[PDB]
């Protein structure tokens, strides 16, 4: 019997920014 | 900042906060790191339930009520709330202002320590856009300088995988580690926290109900640690007593109520098994010979190993019980353990072994490794038991399945517990394991080239040998070897069949009669020895059932009637006396 | 779900950690539990402890909504913490609560739901029910201890169907309403049956409710006149076919005439071996009759013998004479032990194991079908 | 598609997960039966239950485009939910439906599109028409045994000869003014 | 828009080469734009090919009037990816650009967008191009087909992006764009010829353009064939419009642009030449002049070459068939060098050895985990792939297993070695030759009988029986190298000698060798079954290892003035060291 074969899985990476605010005065 | 953070002397001091009995070696540590020159900021690791924040909190309790070094006395210990500084932080510069307006206050008096739980999280709270100016920036001067004392709590996991990952904060914190306490220091814990839980429901509790509590809890319960293991038996024992009836059972819970709370959590039965069901268990035995004959013997090793597990003799950590159930084709091997399940209403757990024919088909009862496509659906029998811990497990055809298989099983049987992908351990502990083969058939049927025919019965057991390893065999709880199917029986199991196709036909409207001599006609007519009852399942369809199907679509069987079936002596033949009725 | 629900009081009463979790399959009403919690209240079944409490549910999308500026979760999210404080006799249910675990989450901040509500449910000053599949409990859910620890597991599992039928009978009003027919006792009682019978990978609360819903739309809207009132036991069976492709009492229709005509009309395509047809069209008609063994397939016949005698023939044409799909197999490709896995799938872990198995795929697209092995020693 | 539209229409018309699914292989007029559902509701061949439906043809990529926060997506989201759960008439119309549940709106989360709708869904708030292959049907779908739940489906067959030649039959005036060129009964054939 | 030129505005007011060919290709992309659905066109091309010169020459053709009259008022923008991409900052903000452009057009009827190398915006994953999830952005559009958008993807990621997605494969249609003919190429340059001529000022001779086609692609080898005329004619007319201070030389000849290669592609400008015949025909002088022995096994190679390059027979099967059998260690790898060196030719080594398990032959076609990693692909077709003019040298082909064989055979009679991603690999160019070094072991082999004199010198049959007789017949001939004489392994010697003298000259050290030296030197270095192989080591442990030793710390250490001798009776080399 031939050998088995694995096969990995890569997992994606993004992530969200929030952001601040500086009023004019 | 007296919003974002509160005073745990002021809430220890009115009330009661989790009352810490024992931890000196723990708290003595987390004394003399706080009363070093730089880096005195503890940090308490430890898995969940072992009382991190109850150390930390608990130091507040000590303090007011004065069991603390004098070096300690006279401080004040805030708990920090990250929710809380994150409020209205919407404009720039909010929270570097708040957070460090707060560390100012701590400096001033220099006798305040901040207690932050689940230290973990202020590592990457602060930044807006793109920015590393967060709370790790922020206090990480202010820590190794000594300026100001900071107590941590945080798991293993959030430790290694976040905590560990910032060096220059990992050094200023000095990990401060929690170990589990041992049975004897959990039960002194409980009685210290007895009082505050028997005031809320107005109950009391027994000196054997807390022994017994923390012993059920680290027996069955397996899932978490045992100082929290132990308090949500009590904490939802004396639930019980306040939703039941105030003059039933209200002023105090039995030990009998601990198991019964024990058992529903961990799904498993509970001791001292009531009449109810000793009534369906002494009668397994005796509802399982009428729907399996000839087979008496392995009805009773069945029986015999759940009573003794109810009974409180079954094994310390192996399962109920172990069988390798071997012997010929069609003598009910996977009828019992199908009829089994339903007697005692149980799920059934039935594997086919045939699918599991190659090495790599093993991931599928323990789940592929971590960093693989498969780990998110994880072991099909894993999760299947854990859902289902009192179930049968039926793995048929476990002989067709490859060797590598059975050492997954040897664990199983001697320890009881299976290791998942994920890293949970199954629990087989009320799982009836039944494993069914057929080796030795072909030997066994074979007939020998010589004058003197011989009982190859003992050529089945030696292949049984070469399949299965020792250590497997070993394992077992006994070989039951089925044996053929007599004469005798066979007409029960004619009985039986007649009354499945009377069920069928009832639905229909249309009654079934068959004559004592017409079932010994069929019994003799499909008796096989060699193969079995099977056969007699296909004399009674092509005789029975083929009739019967034709005159209900096309005869008078379409609506109700009473059928009749009898045999001729002259012809020796099935005449079949259709009524429309 | 009486003994559901008992655990449930004794939960929420307790001390700390008083936060329920509802965890099971997909299809046992997880939901109803939890929601149904708050019609009893009304009605007064519950004790005297759960009376005078109100049950909110969480909609985590709108609280994630409109927060891109810092803090205006933690705002959002502490300020639902504090109602249910003051409150002191609120409760809080979090639907599919798997999802608070990355709530909240930013570029490199940890700083998540669950790391705001842990220090609260520890206390014991707010409740809250959980319901989440065992699937997402395990892979998203077991894995923060933390969180896990706080919360008390409650396996719910398919009512039996005894239990079933009354179920369907305190929703059947409902139902009859919006579809304005009524459902006969025996139509309850024959779609649990059915559904377990025939329809799978549902749960019996939903696969019966799907039967009894699915049903009153028919009745309702396929006859453009002379509508049926009631929903008989007949109208019952059909549904159930249509959702599992096979029926159980349209055999003595129309259909009836076809397996009369099925022996002769195969003798006309393939002469000769009439006892190869007798056998496939008495085990249909036996199957379709109802007298199936109910735990095997209709048929399982060897068909051995010489070349070109009709083999592969009167399988084909059994298949156009019954107008289901034909699932040949060629069993000469699956000349060794590793062509196995081309039938089930692989297993987890290896390479191909999204692709699943091709016998299994096509005998779930198509139940009623003849399955077709040539040359089964060739394999 | 008679057959496949009174299916459809049966679904539609439930209490409770009146969502359908048209699963069908490529090609196979996945979307022609869901677009043409409102020609029909327009010209008034659907059942009177059916009229006044609007069906609402959802793009998750222009939806899903622009967010760059955390709770943009359901912002707008909801939003959308919000319009739909006021008429209880509206339908909608979401085009390869298995894009939402590998990552709908989020990665390294689990705030995901699906879950948002899973609740509704399960009360008949909003009815859902989905379409995806059979291929993007095993694998992608159904993992969340919860959204296959709600989702009821539909099985779509490639149509024979002779159906084909009496659809190209109907479409013939669009192509035929479109290019300005006549087709011959035999060409088509 | 200001991201977007718009190609029929530009085209009015000049400044666009005009297309020349590509009627078959063009035309493609007028009936698919005509469509009714799926009218967006694909341009899948490999570099170089021109797919914006397709682009750009279809507007000509709108503003000239050379197209129907439904794509008289269309207009063409190619989108500027660029322009949105840069300051964003903020995963979502290059988003927003897109939609505001796209309502803008959508407005407008008639209006297509080129937007180049697609491929970059609306990659799978990770992408080291434009780094955006534009699937979103690119899907809607071209499910609603209210503007048609013209990709210039290339044949790999087309492959994989296109491929795997159904929706983008749904909505477009692929445009196979190959390489123009030789004969089409020269065409190309000459309508193009006025435009280059008038900016430079200098006048192109007609045999220059049609030389200059023939060695940029065979001598370049990095690009296509039409970038490498348009650029080499560019390069030309710059050098000679500023070579001399005063002079200038308005006329072009071979010899002047034949430089000019020689710096980007990095060859002597001799052998950069169109002197392919000089080289051919001194073959043998030039390897017997670079390295000596084997005179014989070496002129039996230069013969066999000239029937290939001289056009007779098959063109589709391979130039070079050749089977190398004898020692190592007399210079067979070193002629394999020269051979490619002289030629011009790269040089690519497969060693045998390393692919002798039977999942390493599968290497070769492709990887086994490279599902992600299509541009590799197998790895003797990405390098037959990249250098089609390059020989290949297999070493120890005699130990490999039987599967391996075969895939010499198929090339051998087709001539054209096929991929698992797709890729059309053509040996008519490439050499192949390959070594044995079987048949040592049989002559070295010591007899069994009782005097044990038995000599072999038979090794050839040994040859013929290791390799199966199918393998002989497409072979044509095979290389046999004959065992050195004593008297060439002092020139071996020698060469070492100068490499150390070399580099001793950094730090002043002289070194002498005495002939005597030598002779002890070229016996211990050369054996029969590895025959100068040990020279290296015996080299290196004779002279270098001691001399370090006292270079270290000694005489040695400054003045130099090395010297070596050996004594006659126990022939042991002792080395006196001077300051
Ligand atoms: N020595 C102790 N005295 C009193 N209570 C204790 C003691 N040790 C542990 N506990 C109990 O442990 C619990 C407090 O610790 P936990 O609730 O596990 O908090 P934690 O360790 O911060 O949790 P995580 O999940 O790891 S952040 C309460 O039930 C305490 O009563
Ligand atoms: N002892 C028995 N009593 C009653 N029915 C039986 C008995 N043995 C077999 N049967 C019938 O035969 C079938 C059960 O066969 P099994 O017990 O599953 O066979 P087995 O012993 O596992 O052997 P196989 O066929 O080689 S896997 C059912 O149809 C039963 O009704
Ligand atoms: N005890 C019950 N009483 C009333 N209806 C029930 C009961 N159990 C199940 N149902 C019905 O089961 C169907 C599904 O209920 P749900 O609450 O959506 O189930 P669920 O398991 O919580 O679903 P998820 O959230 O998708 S895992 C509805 O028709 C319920 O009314
Ligand atoms: N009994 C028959 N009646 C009519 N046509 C037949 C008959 N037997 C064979 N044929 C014709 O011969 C063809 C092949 O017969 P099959 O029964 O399909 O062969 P087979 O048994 O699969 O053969 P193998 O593969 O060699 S064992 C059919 O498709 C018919 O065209
Ligand atoms: N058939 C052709 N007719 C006229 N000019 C052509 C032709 N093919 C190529 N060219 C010229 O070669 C160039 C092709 O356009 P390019 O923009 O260089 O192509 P490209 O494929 O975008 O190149 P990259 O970016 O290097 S892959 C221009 O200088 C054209 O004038
Ligand atoms: N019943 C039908 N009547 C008219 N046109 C149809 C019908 N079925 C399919 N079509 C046409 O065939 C195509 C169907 O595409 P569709 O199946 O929606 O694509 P996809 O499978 O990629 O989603 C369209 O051009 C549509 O107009
Ligand atoms: N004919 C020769 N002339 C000069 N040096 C030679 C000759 N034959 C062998 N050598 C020496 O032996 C080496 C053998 O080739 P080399 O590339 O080093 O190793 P290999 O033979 O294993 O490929 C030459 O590089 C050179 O050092
Ligand atoms: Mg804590
Ligand atoms: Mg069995
Ligand atoms: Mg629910
Ligand atoms: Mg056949
Ligand atoms: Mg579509
Ligand atoms: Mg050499």
């Amino acid at each position: 019997g031939k050998t088995n074969d694995w096969l990995d899985f890569d997992q994606l990476a993004e992530e969200k920014v929030r952001d601040a605010l500086k009023p004019p005065s | 900042t007296e919003n974002f953070t509160t005073n745990l002397n002021q809430l220890a001091r009115v009330g009661g906060i989790d009352p810490l009995i024992g931890r000196e070696k723990e708290l003595e540590r987390a004394i003399q790191v706080l009363c070093r020159r730089r880096k005195n900021n503890p940090l308490l690791v430890g898995e969940s339930g072992v009382g991190k924040t109850a150390i930390a909190e608990g130091l507040a309790w000590r303090i007011v009520q004065g069991d603390v070094p004098e070096v300690m006395a006279d401080c004040t210990i805030y708990s920090l709330d990250i929710g809380s500084l994150l409020a209205g932080t919407k404009y720039r510069g909010d929270f570097e202002k708040r957070f460090k307006a707060l560390l100012k206050q701590l400096e001033q008096d220099t006798n305040s320590i901040l207690f932050i739980d689940e230290i973990h999280t202020i590592i990457g709270a602060g930044a807006a856009s793109g920015g590393q100016v967060d709370a790790a920036n922020l206090i990480k001067p202010l820590l190794s300088s000594g300026k100001i004392r900071v107590i941590g709590s945080t798991t293993y996991q959030e430790f290694s995988n976040i905590f560990e990952k910032d060096r220059a904060l990992a050094r200023r914190f000095q990990k401060i580690d929690i170990t589990e306490p041992s049975i004897e220091e959990t039960v002194q814990i409980i009685n210290g926290l007895k009082p505050k839980y028997e005031a809320h429901h107005d109950v009391r509790y027994t000196a054997k109900a807390v022994r017994a509590a923390v012993e059920l809890a680290v027996k069955y319960i397996n899932d978490r640690h045992l100082p929290d293991k132990a308090i949500d038996v009590i904490d939802e024992a004396g639930a019980r007593a306040r939703l039941m009836p105030v003059s039933k059972r209200k002023k105090t819970v039995n030990v009998a109520d601990i198991e019964s709370v024990v058992a529903r959590i961990a799904r498993i039965p509970e001791k001292s098994v009531s009449q109810s069901d000793r009534d369906t268990l002494k009668n397994l035995g005796d509802r399982l010979k009428m729907l399996v004959f000839g087979q008496d013997k392995a009805i009773e090793a069945l029986t015999e190993a759940i009573k003794m597990a109810r009974a409180g003799l079954g094994h310390e950590h192996k399962p109920v019980g172990s069988f390798l159930f071997a012997g010929p084709t069609g003598v009910g091997k996977t009828e019992v353990t199908v009829q089994l399940s339903k007697a005692l209403g149980i799920e059934l757990l039935r594997f086919d072994m045939s699918e599991y024919m190659e090495r790599h088909t093993v991931s599928r009862l323990i789940g592929a490794p971590p960093g693989y496509v498969g780990f998110d659906q994880g072991g099909l029998l894993t999760d299947a038991v854990i859902k289902h811990p009192h179930a049968v497990l039926l793995l048929d055809e476990i002989e067709k399945a490859h060797p590598d298989v059975f050492n997954i099983l040897l664990q199983v049987m001697d320890n009881g517990t299976l290791t998942d992908n994920n890293g949970r351990k199954a629990d087989f502990r009320n799982v009836v394991l039944v494993m069914t083969t057929n080796a030795g058939v072909r030997e066994t049927e074979r007939k020998s080239i010589g004058l003197i025919h011989q009982d190859n019965s003992t050529d089945a057991m030696e292949e049984i040998k070469k399949i299965f390893t020792p250590e497997f065999r070993n394992r077992l709880d006994n070989i039951i070897w089925f044996d053929h199917l007599s004469t005798d029986v066979i007409h029960q199991v004619v009985d039986k069949f007649i009354v499945e196709l009377q069920v069928q036909l009832d639905q229909k409207g249309v009654s079934l009669e068959v004559s004592q001599e017409a079932r010994n006609w069929l019994a003799e007519k499909g008796y096989d020895r060699a193969m079995g009852a099977r056969p007699m399942a296909r004399v009674i369809q092509d005789n029975l059932k083929k009739p019967l199907a034709n005159e209900l679509l096309f005869g008078s069987l379409v609506d109700g009637g009473q059928v009749t079936v009898a045999l001729d002596k002259e012809k020796n033949e099935l005449t079949y006396g259709f009524q429309s009725a």
